[PDB]
């Protein structure tokens, strides 16, 4: 449908006219709604479930985990993920690279402190490492499951008018996706910058912003992590140890 | 043992003659859980000990004191520290422990989520509506004082910047001028109604714009 | 006397706090160390987790020593506390946390802190990266890899059914808490400097590709 | 010696205001507790009244164990003393309003205060509305309905004539104190915080309503 | 406590001489319509003695006894 | 027993020092009316 607007002057006859197509309102209205935008993130989720299911894989991923001995499951589920993020973010190749390898970590000794999965090549094919206790630690550890974050009156208007997927389980799913998410951007980077690139960035995310706005932001669509906006409790109190009496000319991460 | 009883008996000492009567140094955590185990392990401070701990919450209470037993907690708490006392240092130890232990103590960071965009929900709502709930919203806001250097109207009486200005603008069709200001005015009202999930009524919008009729008759 | 019972829930809650086992975000207050010191106290089988913690009160005194008997009771102890995994990493994340927690001076507002005094190298990020790297090349790959994604309408509508009551934002806030609780862990545990810089300059990151 | 008759009206009139029986709003001064304290003390049957206002001074102190004869007997007192129902929530108020009214200091002007501290589920107004109107829905209906407005000239005039004497502006005062104080009271007792708020901006409604 | 058709029949002609008053020309009220007395405090408002709902079917009259005879 | 002497004493001397001769801390309403309490039984 489309709407019509006429200006008329008081020195003559005269009558500009525009045309407004409300398939854009529309569209800004829809996006403006928080139904949308949950149900958006919900059925990613759900086809990440539904993925995953069709893999066979149906046993909690906790449980998927915990299994020292099955590392086909690990590694299979590992480049499921990887593979349904890279879907999601080039909707038009439904194979991940055709071939790599998987290293299982179950040691502190070499184990890295805040990457879980990470990528190397060694000079013949990519390889993919797996800390599995640390993600072990991730999916075990007890979910705040009763606490409300912040419509009462649609309630109280109503009031006066089969897989079994805990919430538990769901929330493991989406752990599992956003790590995998963190570990595909730093792939992405690796793959399309070179190692030196990469292990940069491994130390400094700061220049995701620089090497995925130039391609990403415009072409795929949005990413798990930016549905909501995510700061450190009294950040700017921890923070105050490092200081600098600073002078930003490049500030390209605000 | 598991207690070294004297080390914590100076503790609550200190501790309780600092609430007590000093009402006005510093003390610890540790003193303070220092203090309740020492009321806690020795027997005969047992009833300081639970009227102490009555302050936790709001739902917890002491069976009414007989005399016998007032004089037992006051030589008692004087054995804690010659100086005479009463039952009012008693009350006023008591509400100096009930604010300590509602003190909070050291937390672990936590991620906090924010919300990206102010979403609305899925029942559209009506302009009056919507005004109601951004004014509430607008009243928590801090307001800015701005002062003006005078209480005179601005104003300019250059002719030549005045002329200047007009032959500049000379060649600018008030018709294009007008469109383009009403046409945005209008786009940027719809795409407000839009995000804001609100009822836009074609006829107030219109009905803004009938003062020209309103000069051209009268 | 005492009432066991809201002590222990006293001290189970601060416990599950003060070990990194849950994001459970309660404003914890003096009291509830009161009771978990005083529960731990007078329980039998919680007099070595009582001992442990209470030398913490000296920074000079650290912590006793036990046979592997006394430390495997001791971590039963512990699980049976939390009925939930549990080793010792757990209990030096408690010592330090109830060490720092003791030391902390009484104060009107919830002091924020960070994991820190666990686990002699004093590292960063770079060394790490390089020597993890070098034993990661050493280990032997596992399995050698050389894709269905449907779209069943009905299987959607079904999952997204069962996920449909869950609050989104709390999923969220618990994937982003526990992502942040393994890394500072894994950091501390490690020895190494944890960048807070980086880790918000992530959500920052996050936040600028969404706008564009 | 005192005079029984005075400390008797006294008293009456002090917890007929603190029991909100009554609207009668007269200055109460610190002599009339005094009188009611003293004349509940020395009346022998309103021994158990004067013992659970008086372990109103301590807020730790709460109120003594009486067997269902002895509070029964109690009630009795009460409605003796009041000569007027009364029950359980009427010696709540009571208590509420005497402890607080001790344990406030001695002041040049009278304080003002709302009924609180009365009747664990601490809610607000939307979470009853909704808990009550599924309890309400449960209820059965009692009478199904499936209208004389008669202006008799001569009924009207006698009917005005037995009115007339009536000082509206009093009667509109005690009706709208009552409606006051049963909300009040029904917030307190039902641990709902009463946002005076709404009650004032009806008022308000009402005031904005006659000008147009 | 027994008798409640006489409540009902109270507030329901208060309502409707309210009704009247509003709009002097309807001397009937709402055709049809049912109450129910509430004598708990259980499933009791909190300041809003007397209320209105739609059960589907018809319109329902919530009368709070105690609070009107504490009232009165 | 009702009455609780010496605590009631014990207020009634500090309100009545604090009256007498400090005309110039400060007290509540309970304790005028434990004050009143202590004189009658006394």
């Amino acid at each position: 449908n489309k709407v019509r607007t006429v200006t008329e002057i008081v020195n003559s006859d005269e009558k500009i006219q525009k045309t407004y197509e409300l398939a854009e309102f529309d569209l800004k209205n829809l996006s403006s709604l928080e139904s949308y935008e949950t149900l958006k993130i919900k059925l990613a989720l759900s086809k990440y479930m539904a993925m995953l299911s069709t893999l066979e894989m149906t046993q909690p991923l906790l449980e998927i985990f915990r299994n020292k001995a099955d590392t086909r499951q690990i590694a299979a589920v590992v480049f499921s993920t990887l593979a349904f993020i890279h879907n999601r973010f080039h909707p038009l190749v439904t194979n991940f690279t055709n071939k790599m390898e998987f290293v299982v970590t179950e040691t502190n000794d070499t184990s890295i402190p805040g990457e879980p999965i990470l990528f190397t090549e060694n000079e013949g094919v990519l390889l993919c490492s797996v800390d599995r206790p640390s993600i072990v630690k991730m999916l075990s550890r007890e979910f705040d499951t009763e606490a409300l974050v912040n419509n009462c009156n649609v309630r109280i208007a109503k009031t006066f008018g089969d897989f079994s997927i805990t919430e538990v389980e769901a929330t493991q799913y989406l752990t599992l996706l956003l790590t995998v998410e963190h570990a595909y951007l730093h792939y992405y980077i690796f793959k399309n910058y070179g190692v030196f690139e990469y292990c940069k960035s491994l130390t400094d995310h700061s220049l995701f912003t620089n090497k995925l706005r130039s391609t990403m932001s415009t072409k795929t669509s949005n990413l798990l992590l930016s549905k909501f906006k995510f700061t450190i409790e009294d950040f700017d109190k921890i923070n105050s140890n490092s200081v600098t009496s600073g002078f930003n000319i490049y500030n390209f991460n605000k | 043992e598991l207690i070294n009883m004297r080390r914590y008996r100076n503790a609550a000492r200190k501790l309780i003659h600092h609430y007590s009567l000093n009402s006005t140094t510093e003390y610890k955590i540790s003193d303070v859980v220092m203090t309740m185990i020492f009321l806690l392990r020795s027997e005969k401070y047992h009833s300081l000990f639970k009227l102490l701990e009555t302050t936790f919450d709001d739902y917890t209470c002491r069976p009414q004191m007989t005399q016998v037993q007032t004089d037992t907690l006051l030589d008692a708490v004087r054995s804690l520290l010659s100086t005479t006392i009463d039952l009012t240092t008693v009350d006023i130890m008591r509400s100096s422990f009930a604010r300590c232990f509602n003190s909070p103590i050291m937390r672990y960071a936590k991620i906090v989520l924010l919300q990206n965009v102010a979403l609305q929900r899925d029942k559209r709502t009506t302009l009056e509506e919507l005004l109601i709930e951004r004014g509430e919203k607008i009243q928590m806001l801090q307001p800015q004082q701005y002062i003006n250097s005078g209480t005179e109207i601005p104003f300019c009486d250059d002719a030549e910047f005045l002329n200047r200005l007009l032959k500049h603008i000379d060649p600018y069709p008030l018709s294009r001028m007008y469109y383009n200001a009403a046409n945005t005015m209008f786009y940027t009202t719809m795409e407000n109604y839009a995000v804001s999930n609100c009822k836009f009524n074609i006829e107030d919008y219109n009905n803004i714009f009938k003062v020209m009729e309103n000069i051209r008759k009268h």
